[PDB]
C-alpha cells in the first residue's frame, strides 16, 4: 500500500493549506489521522493558545508511548501544525487555517465546497443505478485482470493502467496480465484497489490543468457524503467537472444520463473512506454469494461463487471443469507456485483468505476463532483461529523457492561503556526488541525503541 | 420562587430556546480564556494528585527480620484484642498487655538500632513499613491503659 | 470502536427556576442545551459513525428525545437531523407544561430515566451482536435546593449501578448547581468506573464537556478527572439519619441503625430482637 | 541519535560467504560485514542479488526431481 | 471427637503440625523459644 | 403455550448469609460417556462459573470444595470468602483425574465437621454433585443424618441420570421434610439452570428461628501508593482499606478483618442482598385481542408488537408481556432483562 497518508504528507506545506481552506477536506482527512493525534488535536482545536508540550506528554502515561511519537511524527510530516521553539520550548499549534476551517465545520461554517450538495427529488434507487456502478466496477477489473471477453472501454482508464503499469500485462499487445502492481490489485479488496486506482489516476492526471486543491475537493466532496443535487450542475470546477465526469466514467461517480445533472452520488466513493461493508440484468442477492473453500485438507469445496471472485481464486489454483455451485481445483503447492511464478509473495493472500472467501467461510472462521482470545490465557492452546498448518504450508512453499534472510531496523554505535550497552540490551529482553546484540562491537541493527526510552529517561 | 416564578422562569428558558438561539459558536468555546486557565489548572491538579497513585527494600535480611518482628507483633496483639474484648480471665489479660508492653520496648530498641546501624533512608524505609503495625499496638496500649484506668478509677 | 453516549438531561422546571433563582436569572437552561447539542455533535463526529441518545426527566414522567419514537406513523447533514429533531421535540415538551405539570412535585425521576436508559443500551446492544458496542451513558442534573438529598430513591440508583458494572458501561455525572456533592450520584460515578463533575451555574460547560466528559467511550489508560474524596462511610442511620461509620444493621430487614437500638421492632422491619442478643450488644 | 540504516542480513556463515561472493561479482553493494551471523547492505541491489542468487542455484543443482 | 480442651491436649498432635508447616513451626517456636507464648494459647488461636 | 412460575409464596425470607460447602464428585464413575468431554471435565467447568455467580449474588457468605476420590473427602479449599482461591483450586483439580469410589458418607461427615465454626445467625448448606450410582460407607449413614439434622445443616444434591433412593432420603430428611431439593438433570442446558436455580438463598418455609443483629464495620479507602502494606498478608501493597475499629490494613475484600475479627463491607453487597428479598411480580402476558394497549414497547422502544388479522399469525399471540402493578406494557426481550439482571422495574419505579 502506498498509504495515500504517505503522498498527503508528501505534498508541500503552502498547498497542505491550500487544501485546508477547504473544511470537507480539513474532515475527511480528520477521519485519518491516528486516534491519539485525533484526540490531541480535537484537544486544540478550541483553546486559543498555543500549548506546551510537557502537558501533552503527560497527558500519555507507560505502555502507550509509541503512539505518542506516532502522532507527533506524522502531524509534523504532514505539517498540520507548526512546532515552535517560541522561548526554546515547544509552542504547538496547528495550521490555523486548518483550525478556522476545522472549527467552522464543527459549527456551520462557511465551507461552501462542502455544502455544495443539493437535496432534491433523489429519485436515484438503491439498486438503482447502484447495480450499473457495481457492473462497472467489475468490468473494470476484469478487463484489468483479463477476462475471456473485456468490454473495458475506458481509454483514459486504460492509459492509467498502462503508464502507471497497473499490472503487468503487454498493453503493446493489448496484455492486461497480473505483474507486481496486478498482483496488488489481485490483493487489494476494495479500500486498496480504489486507492491504488485513485493513485494511479493522480500520477497521470497531473501535467496540465490539474488544479490539485480543487481534485482533492472534488474528490473529498464525493467521498463526504451524498451531494446529489445540483452536483454536477452547480458544484463543480471547471477542470473540477471533467475530473468528476471522468471519475463517473471510472465508476466512482455514479451520475445519472442526460449528461447534465445533479451529482449522482454512487456507494464507491462513500467506500474510499468508510472501510465497512464490501457488497454492492436486476438480479443480485448474496451477502455471502463469494463460496470460497479453504480448510485443513488444502482442498476448494465452493457452493458459492462469484466468477471474477472464483476467476481471483483460480489465479493461485488450478481449473479443470467448472460445476454449477463447485469448479474443479485443489490448492497445492503447485497452485501457489502458479502465482509464484509471477512472484506473488505468500503474504497478502493470507489476510485475503482471512478476510475474502469468507463469505462461504463464515462458520469455518467462526469455528477456528471460537473466541479463543479470552480463553487464551487459561486454555494455552488455541483452537486455530487463524489456521497455522496452512500458513506453515505456505512458508514451507515460499521457503523452498526463497532461501534469504533480512531484518529491519538501522545499526547503532556509541555504546562507550560496556555498563549501559548491558543494561539496554536486558531492557530490550525485558521488552523483546533487540533482534541481536555483542557488547564487544557496541552495534546492533534493530527497532529505536529501545533508544528512544533510553534518552527519553536521560532527558527527561 | 416555586410554582408561579418556577412556570415563568421556565417558559422564559423554554422561549429562549424557542427564540432561536442555541447559537453553539456562542456556546462559551471557553469564553474567558482566564476562566479557560482556571479550569485547566483544577484538572491537572487534580490529575496529578490522582496520578500520584503508583499502582522494593533495601536490606533483604533487615527486611525479613523485621517482617518476622511484626508477624511476632501482629499474633501478640490479636491475642490481646481477644481478650481484652473477652470477660473474667483478666490475670490473663495482665500478661498479654505486660508483653505487649515489653514487645513495644522491644521494637522501640529495634528502631534504634536499625537508625543506629543501617542510617536513617534505611531506617525511615523501615519505619515506614513498620508504621501501621506499630501505631496499632501504641493504640491498643493506650486503650488498655484507658480500660484499666476507668476500671481502677 | 463505536460508542453509544445516552446523554440523560433532567429538567425540572422548578430546578430550572433554581437556575434562574441560583446567582443571576443571566440565563436560563439554554446555556446547557445548546452546549449539549455541540458535545453530541462532538462526539456523533469522534467515532465511526456510531450512535447516541437522549432522555428527559420533567415534574411528571420521562420522555425520549433523539431517537424519535414512530410520530408520523448543516453539517454532514446528519448533525443537522440529529440536532433539529432534539430540539423539535424539547420546545413539544416545554409545551408540556402547566399547573397540572407544577402539581406532581413530590418526586423527581431521575432514577426512572437512568433505568430506562440502560435498558435502552440493552436493547441496542443485544440488537446490534455483531461490532460489540462499548457503549457508555451521561447524567446531566440541575442541582436545585429544597430538598438536601432526597433518599425515596437511593436504592433504584444502586441497582442502576449493579446493572452499569455487569454491562460493563462507565456512568458520567455532571451536576450543575449548589456545593452539596450529590453524595448517591458521586457514588454511582465512582463505583461505575465514571466521572464527576461539580461546575458552577452560567459557564459555557462546552470545554468542561469536551474535556472530561469524551474521555469514556472505550479507552480507559487514562486518568479520570474525578473531584476529591469519594468517601463509602454509607447512608445515615435509617432511625437517626446522622452518617454512621460503625454501623449496627439488624437482619433480614437489613436497615442500617444507629447506636441507638430501639430496643425491639427495627424500626423498617417489625422484628422484635432477642433481648438476650440486646443485651449481649450492650456488653460494651 | 545515532543509527545506520541498511538491508541488514543474517544466515549461517557458509551462505554469509556465499553472498559475499555473489556480491562482489555484482560490484561489492555490501554495505557492511557486522560478524560472521550479520552483514549490513544497502537494499538496492538485494533484489538483483537474490535474483542471481536464484540463477546459480538453478545452474547447479537443476533441480533433478527423480 | 474433636474439642477444643482435646485438641489443645493433643500435644503429639500438635507437634505433627508444627511438622507439617515451615511457616507454622518458625512462627510458634519464634512465639516459644523467644520467651514468649505458651503453646495452649497458640493454638486457642489455630484451633 | 406458557413456560411460568404461578406465584412466589416465600416472598418474605431467606438466608441472607450463607455458608454453603459445594463437594464435587472426583471418581470412577464420572468417568464415562454422557457429557461432551465426560461427566468430569463438563463439571468442573460448570462448577467454576457457579462459583463465580453464587461469590458475585451473595457475596458475604464463604465457601469451601471438597471432592471424593478413593472413597476419601479430601478438602481442597479450605471455607473461605475469596473467590479466587476456589477458582484455583477447581483450575488445579481439573487437570487432575478421579478414581476410587464415591464415599458419601465421607463427604457428610467432613463438611459437617467443618462448618461448626458458622456462626448461628450464618447459615449452612452443602451442594451435593452426586455423579455415581454408589456409596461405599465405612460407617452408619443415618446416624450421620441424623447428627446433621441436629446441627440444622439443610443439604441440595443434584445427581446425574438416575435417582439414588438414599440421596432422596437425604434431602426429604434435612430440609424439614420438604422434599424439592433432590432435583436431577435430564440435559446439560437443565444442568446449567440447575446450578443457576442454586445460586440463590434457599426458603421453603422457615421455622420461627434466632433472628440476631450481627456487628460489622465498613472500612474506607486508603491514599498513599509508595507506603504499601498489608496486614492481611504481610505484603507491600500500594493502597487498601483500614477497619473502623481495629484500625489496621486489609487487602481489598468483603473479608472479616484479621486484626479485630469483625465482618467488612461496603455496602454493594447488601444492594444485592435486598434484590434478593423482595422481588417483583412476574410479569403478565396481555391478553391477544383483549389488550388495545401501545404499540411500542415501554422501558424500550420496540416493534414488536401484533401484526393485526393474519389468519393464524394473529391468531397466536400479542407479544405485550406486561408487569402488574405499574400495568405498563414491555416487550418479551424487556421483561426477560428485568426479570433477569436489573430488578428495578421500569414503570414501576416511575409515578
Ligand atoms: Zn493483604
Ligand atoms: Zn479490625
Ligand atoms: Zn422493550
Ligand atoms: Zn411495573
Amino acid at each position: 500500500k502506498h498509504s495515500v497518508t504517505q503522498y498527503l504528507e508528501e505534498i508541500p506545506q503552502q498547498v497542505q493549506n491550500r487544501l485546508y481552506t477547504s473544511p470537507a477536506t480539513c474532515l475527511a482527512i480528520y477521519r485519518i489521522l491516528p486516534p491519539l493525534a485525533k484526540f490531541f488535536i480535537m484537544a486544540m482545536v478550541f483553546n486559543e493558545n498555543e500549548v506546551p508540550l510537557l502537558d501533552l506528554d503527560k497527558w500519555v502515561n507507560s505502555n502507550g508511548k509509541l503512539q505518542f511519537q506516532n502522532a507527533i511524527k506524522s502531524m509534523k510530516s504532514l505539517h498540520l501544525l507548526i512546532p515552535n521553539k517560541s522561548s526554546g520550548t515547544l509552542m504547538i499549534n496547528l495550521n490555523p487555517t486548518f483550525k478556522i476551517s476545522l472549527r467552522n465545520a464543527l459549527t456551520g461554517g462557511e465551507v461552501q465546497n462542502s455544502f455544495g450538495v443539493v437535496v432534491e427529488e433523489n429519485v436515484v434507487s438503491l439498486d438503482l443505478l447502484d447495480e450499473y456502478s457495481a457492473n462497472k466496477w467489475e468490468t473494470i477489473l476484469h478487463f484489468m485482470v483479463g477476462t475471456p471477453l473485456a468490454k473495458i472501454p475506458s481509454e483514459k482508464v486504460l492509459n492509467l493502467l498502462k503508464h502507471s503499469k497497473l499490472m503487468e500485462e503487454v498493453n503493446s499487445t493489448g496484455e492486461f496480465k497480473i505483474t507486481n502492481e496486478g498482483f496488488q490489485f489481485l490483493l487489494q479488496e476494495i479500500n486498496s484497489q480504489l486507492w491504488t486506482l485513485l493513485l494511479q489516476y493522480l500520477k497521470m492526471i497531473e501535467t496540465s490543468k490539474m488544479d490539485l486543491v480543487d481534485v482533492l475537493h472534488f474528490i473529498f466532496m464525493l467521498g463526504a457524503l451524498e451531494v446529489g443535487k445540483a452536483y454536477k450542475i452547480d458544484a463543480l470546477s471547471e477542470t473540477q467537472r471533467i475530473m468528476l465526469q471522468d471519475m463517473r466514467d471510472y465508476g466512482l461517480v455514479f451520475q445519472k444520463h442526460s449528461n447534465d445533472s445533479i451529482f449522482y452520488p454512487t456507494k464507491l466513493a462513500l467506500m474510499l473512506t468508510s472501510d465497512t461493508k464490501t457488497i454492492r440484468g436486476l438480479k443480485n442477492q448474496d451477502i455471502p454469494d463469494g463460496s470460497l473453500i479453504v480448510e485443513t485438507n488444502f482442498k476448494i469445496y465452493s457452493y458459492s461463487n462469484s466468477p471474477l471472485q472464483i476467476a481471483v481464486l483460480s489465479l493461485f489454483v488450478h481449473l479443470k471443469a467448472r460445476f454449477v455451485n463447485m469448479v474443479l481445483g485443489q490448492i497445492t503447492r503447485e497452485s501457489i507456485r502458479r502465482a509464484l511464478t509471477n512472484g506473488i509473495t505468500a503474504d497478502q493472500i493470507i489476510a485475503y483468505l482471512e478476510t475474502h472467501a469468507h463469505p462461504q467461510m463464515r462458520r469455518l472462521a467462526e469455528e477456528k476463532l471460537e473466541k479463543k482470545l479470552e480463553l487464551d490465557p487459561n486454555c494455552k492452546e488455541p483452537l486455530q483461529v487463524l489456521p497455522p498448518t496452512v500458513v506453515d504450508q505456505i512458508r514451507l512453499w515460499q521457503l523452498e523457492l526463497d532461501r534469504v534472510i533480512t531484518y529491519e531496523g538501522s545499526l547503532y554505535s556509541d555504546f562507550e561503556t560496556s555498563q549501559e550497552y548491558n543494561l539496554l540490551s536486558k531492557y530490550a529482553q525485558d521488552i523483546g526488541v533487540l533482534l541481536w546484540k555483542d557488547d564487544k562491537k557496541k552495534k546492533f541493527f534493530i527497532s529505536k525503541e529501545g533508544n528512544s526510552q533510553v534518552l527519553d529517561f536521560a532527558k527527561r | 420562587s416555586n410554582q408561579q416564578m418556577l412556570q415563568q422562569l421556565s417558559l422564559v428558558m423554554d422561549n429562549l430556546i424557542n427564540k432561536l438561539d442555541l447559537n453553539q459558536v456562542v456556546p462559551n468555546n471557553e469564553v474567558s480564556n482566564k476562566i479557560n486557565k482556571r479550569v485547566i489548572t483544577a484538572i491537572k491538579i487534580n490529575a496529578k494528585q490522582a496520578k500520584h497513585n503508583n499502582v522494593e527494600v533495601k536490606s533483604t535480611l533487615p527486611i525479613d527480620l523485621l517482617e518476622s518482628c511484626r508477624m511476632l507483633h501482629t499474633t501478640c496483639c490479636e491475642f490481646l484484642k481477644h481478650f481484652y474484648i473477652h470477660q473474667k480471665q483478666a490475670s490473663t489479660v495482665k500478661k498479654l498487655y505486660n508483653h505487649l508492653k515489653d514487645c513495644i520496648e522491644k521494637l522501640n530498641e529495634l528502631f534504634q538500632d536499625v537508625l543506629n546501624g543501617d542510617g536513617e533512608s534505611m531506617s525511615n524505609t523501615c519505619t515506614a513499613y513498620l508504621k501501621p503495625v506499630l501505631n496499632s499496638i501504641t493504640l491498643a496500649t493506650h486503650k488498655y491503659d484507658e480500660y484499666f484506668n476507668e476500671y481502677n478509677n | 470502536s463505536p460508542s453509544l453516549l445516552t446523554v440523560i438531561i433532567e429538567i425540572a422546571p422548578k430546578l430550572w427556576t433554581t437556575f434562574d433563582e441560583e446567582g443571576n436569572e443571566k440565563g436560563s437552561i439554554i446555556k446547557v442545551l445548546e452546549a449539549l447539542i455541540v458535545f453530541l455533535n462532538a462526539h456523533l463526529a469522534f467515532n465511526s459513525a456510531n450512535k447516541v441518545a437522549v432522555i428527559a426527566a420533567y415534574s411528571q414522567g420521562i420522555k425520549y428525545l433523539y431517537p424519535e419514537s414512530t410520530s408520523a406513523l448543516d453539517m454532514y447533514r446528519r448533525f443537522r437531523n440529529v440536532d433539529e429533531t432534539l430540539v423539535e421535540e424539547i420546545y413539544k415538551l416545554f409545551e408540556l407544561e402547566k399547573k397540572q405539570i407544577e402539581q406532581n412535585s413530590q418526586r423527581s425521576t431521575l432514577a426512572g430515566a437512568m433505568s430506562a436508559g440502560l435498558t435502552y443500551v440493552n436493547r441496542i446492544s443485544k440488537e446490534s451482536v455483531t461490532t460489540s458496542l462499548k457503549s457508555r451513558l451521561l447524567v446531566l442534573t440541575c442541582g436545585s435546593g429544597s430538598s438536601k438529598d432526597e433518599i425515596f430513591q437511593y436504592i433504584p440508583i444502586m441497582n442502576c449501578i449493579f446493572s452499569a458494572t455487569k454491562m460493563k458501561c462507565p456512568i458520567d455525572v455532571v451536576k450543575i448547581g449548589g456545593s452539596k456533592e450529590s453524595t448517591f450520584l458521586q457514588q454511582t460515578t465512582d463505583a461505575t468506573n465514571g466521572v464527576y463533575l461539580h461546575v458552577e451555574s452560567t459557564e459555557g460547560l462546552i470545554q468542561y464537556l469536551a474535556t472530561a466528559m469524551f474521555i469514556d467511550p472505550s479507552l480507559r489508560p487514562i486518568i479520570v478527572k474525578p473531584n476529591h474524596g469519594s468517601v463509602d462511610f454509607r447512608t445515615s442511620c435509617y432511625l437517626t439519619g446522622r452518617v454512621v461509620a460503625v454501623g449496627f444493621i439488624c437482619s433480614v430487614c437489613l436497615c442500617v441503625l444507629s447506636i441507638i437500638p430501639p430496643g425491639n421492632k427495627c424500626p423498617a422491619c417489625d422484628s422484635q430482637f432477642d433481648e438476650h442478643v440486646i443485651a449481649k450488644l450492650k456488653r460494651k | 541519535a545515532r543509527a545506520r540504516k541498511g538491508a541488514l542480513v543474517q544466515c549461517d556463515p557458509s551462505i554469509k560467504a556465499l553472498i559475499l561472493q555473489i556480491d562482489a561479482k555484482m560490484s561489492d553493494i555490501v554495505l557492511e560485514e557486522l560478524d560472521d551471523t550479520h552483514l549490513l547492505v544497502n537494499p538496492s541491489k538485494v533484489e538483483f542479488v537474490k535474483h542471481e542468487l536464484n540463477r546459480l542455484l538453478s545452474k547447479n543443482i537443476y533441480n533433478p526431481m527423480d | 471427637s474433636l474439642s477444643k480442651e482435646k485438641l489443645l491436649t493433643n500435644l503429639k498432635l500438635q507437634q505433627s503440625l508444627l511438622k507439617g508447616n515451615k511457616v507454622l513451626m518458625k512462627v510458634f517456636q519464634e512465639t516459644v523459644i523467644n520467651a514468649g507464648l505458651p503453646p495452649s494459647e497458640f493454638w486457642s488461636t489455630r484451633i | 403455550k406458557k413456560r411460568t412460575a404461578k406465584k412466589n409464596i416465600t416472598p418474605y425470607q431467606r438466608g441472607i448469609i450463607r455458608s454453603l460447602i459445594l463437594t464435587l464428585d472426583c471418581s470412577e464413575a464420572m468417568l464415562e460417556k454422557d457429557l461432551r468431554p465426560n461427566r468430569h471435565a463438563m463439571i468442573i467447568q460448570y462448577a467454576i462459573d457457579f462459583v463465580h455467580e453464587f461469590f458475585d449474588q451473595n457475596p458475604i457468605s464463604q465457601m469451601g470444595i471438597i471432592i471424593m476420590r478413593n472413597g476419601l473427602a479430601q478438602l481442597v479449599s479450605q471455607v473461605s470468602g475469596n473467590p479466587q482461591d476456589h477458582i484455583d483450586a477447581l483450575k488445579s483439580i481439573r487437570k487432575q483425574e478421579p478414581k476410587g469410589n464415591p464415599s458419601l458418607q465421607n463427604a457428610l461427615e467432613m463438611a459437617r465437621g467443618l462448618l461448626l465454626p458458622v456462626p448461628a445467625h450464618c447459615t449452612r448448606e452443602v451442594l451435593i454433585v452426586f455423579g455415581s450410582l454408589s456409596t461405599t460407607d465405612p460407617g452408619d449413614i443415618h446416624q450421620t443424618i441424623d447428627s446433621l439434622v441436629s446441627e440444622k445443616i439443610r443439604v441440595k444434591v443434584l445427581g446425574l441420570s438416575a435417582q439414588v433412593a438414599i440421596c432422596k432420603e437425604l434431602c426429604k430428611a434435612t430440609n424439614y421434610g420438604d422434599e424439592s431439593f433432590y432435583k436431577i438433570l435430564l440435559d446439560e442446558t437443565h444442568l446449567k439452570e440447575l446450578f443457576n436455580e442454586a445460586v440463590t438463598p434457599l426458603p421453603v418455609n422457615k421455622i420461627n428461628k434466632g433472628f440476631t443483629l450481627v456487628k460489622m464495620g465498613f472500612p474506607t479507602r486508603i491514599f498513599e501508593d509508595t507506603p504499601t502494606f498489608c496486614s492481611c498478608h504481610s505484603k507491600l501493597v500500594y493502597g487498601g482499606y483500614f477497619c473502623p475499629n481495629c484500625h489496621s490494613k486489609v487487602c481489598s475484600l468483603p473479608t472479616v478483618c484479621p486484626c479485630c475479627d469483625l465482618m467488612l463491607i461496603l455496602s454493594t453487597h447488601l444492594a444485592r442482598s435486598y434484590h434478593h428479598l423482595m422481588p417483583l411480580k412476574t410479569f403478565a402476558e396481555v391478553p391477544t385481542t383483549e389488550k388495545f394497549r401501545s404499540e411500542d414497547c415501554f422501558s424500550c422502544q420496540s416493534r414488536f408488537p401484533i401484526l393485526k388479522n393474519h389468519k393464524n399469525g394473529k391468531l397466536l399471540t400479542s407479544s405485550r408481556y406486561r408487569c402488574e402493578d405499574c400495568k405498563q406494557e414491555f416487550c418479551v426481550d424487556c421483561d426477560v432483562f428485568i426479570h433477569e439482571i436489573l430488578h428495578n422495574c421500569p414503570g414501576c419505579e416511575s409515578k
